[PDB]
């Protein structure tokens, strides 16, 4: 009876061999995936930072703005 | 359904859930139990993002399953506050905040205890009771930090 | 061949775990890199908003300056 035993063994490892091919493709993906939002985050904080920066000189322009405008 | 969570970090402590309970319900817990908003929790089921107006019946959220969380980068609603040097921080708040919760993101992000801090929005003090809904603050308000003792 | 079989699968079963946790971190980082993206999305917005507000202000300034200064 080995000789059935065998032929079921040579399927299931074809068969795992087809999932972790697939599987090493997924890996790869993963990869690009993590540089992809780590560039995400980059651009987030960027953007925090430059609407920061506006948010004071904003604040500068309108400060003058009342002044100026009760004054004349 | 006892029902457990991972995290960016990955964290996991007491909790209980039901089929019925919204998955807004499971996030409000987390909110209740982590100090992190529901806005900010994002959740997944099993490689899948658990979505609004569906009950974790709609997934399916059996218990002794990961569902998992991660920290979005911001909430919906955030403020600014002028610095004791005339800088531009942001704040992550919802209207629920009070101002003793606002004190200790200040006191996070510039390190005075809230004990020194004085918050001014509109001319008016805010007192360590009421919160930023009341008050009417709004996105992208401006609040001006200030020493209490004047400084 | 049989024992063959038996330790190739144990190998075999040993790399496909930790493929499947790893298929279930790449799982959590295509949600985290599309989260990233949702954010810096919104404070690009929001960048851009406070920004033309600051050329608004910044705009009737230069006039309001120009319109004080040519008048004295």
């Amino acid at each position: 009876l080995a000789e059935q035993a065998l032929a079921s063994k040579q399927l299931q490892m074809d068969e795992m061999k087809q999932t972790l091919a697939k599987q090493e493709e997924d890996l790869e993906t993963m990869a690009v995936l993590r540089a992809q939002m780590e560039v995400y985050c980059s651009d987030f904080h960027a953007e925090r930072a430059a609407r920061e920066k506006i948010h004071e000189e904003k604040e500068q322009l309108a400060l003058q703005l009342a002044i100026l405008l009760k004054e004349n | 359904m006892q029902i457990f969570v991972k995290t960016l970090t990955g964290k996991t402590i007491t909790l209980e859930v039901e089929p019925s309970d919204t998955i807004e319900n499971v996030k409000a817990k987390i909110q209740d139990k982590e100090g992190i908003p529901p806005d900010q929790q994002r959740l997944i089921f099993a490689g899948k993002q658990l979505e609004d107006g569906r009950t974790l019946s709609d997934y399916n959220i059996q218990k002794e399953s990961t569902l998992h969380l991660v920290l979005r980068l911001r909430g919906g609603m955030q403020i600014f506050v002028k610095t004791l040097t005339g800088k531009t921080i942001t704040l992550e708040v919802e209207p629920s905040d009070t101002i003793e919760n606002v004190k200790a993101k200040i006191q996070d992000k510039e390190g005075i205890p809230p004990d020194q801090q004085r918050l001014i929005f509109a001319g008016k003090q805010l007192e360590d009771g009421r919160t930023l809904s009341d008050y009417n603050i709004q996105k992208e308000s401006t609040l001006h930090l200030v020493l209490r003792l004047r400084g």
